[PDB]
């Protein structure tokens, strides 16, 4: 597992555990599960880069070591 | 405790986030992240600012949270900045970029925990 954070457009922080093999779709589903935001309406970005459907987190070089927890932002 | 600044978690194994007590009911908390929420006093640390040498988690400019140690405080325009050291390097962080892990908050409960 690895910890990531997600900031909503409400400004609220969410915490998720993910695997580097998780796809963007899986993440949006977790956001839906925790916040009730439809996948279809979530535009996830990391450091201003849009995260596209059917890639993994590892495809974007988001996930480093366990000590560093990336903040994804909804836009 | 109303009007007081606080760091508090809202989930059993979550992080502690900075906010304000808006009402005693559990306590009604407005988090600096804008989320409003009634949280147990058990989960509220009444420290403000987070004291020197506390181990915290802070959002770096590269959009990673990671652990560091509070080394200083600065209050400008009413806003609080923390100087936080990470592997020997110090940077300044806005209050809302500094949170506590469950373990990091647990270490403050005895001294600062509400109750």
């Amino acid at each position: 597992s690895m910890l990531i954070f997600v900031k909503t457009l409400t400004g609220k922080y969410i915490e998720l555990e993910v695997e580097p093999s998780d796809t963007i779709e899986n993440v949006k589903a977790k956001i839906q599960d925790k916040e009730g935001i439809p996948p279809d309406q979530q535009r996830l970005a990391f450091a201003g880069k849009s995260l596209e459907d059917g890639r993994t987190l590892s495809d974007y070089n988001i996930l480093k070591d366990s000590k560093r927890h990336p903040l994804l932002r909804l836009r | 405790f109303v009007g007081l600044r606080v760091v508090a978690k809202w989930s059993s194994n979550g992080y502690f986030y900075s906010g304000k007590i808006t009402r005693d009911v559990k306590y009604k908390l407005l988090f600096d992240d804008g989320y409003e929420c009634d949280v147990l006093g058990k989960d509220i640390l009444l420290c403000d600012p987070i004291p020197l040498d506390t181990e915290v988690t802070a959002l770096s400019e590269d959009e990673y949270f990671s652990a560091g140690v509070v080394k200083g405080h600065r209050k400008e325009s009413g806003e609080l900045y923390y100087s936080i050291e990470k592997e020997g390097q110090r940077k300044w962080y806005k209050r809302m970029a500094v949170i506590l892990s469950l373990e990091q908050g647990n270490r403050l409960r005895e001294q600062y925990g509400l109750g």
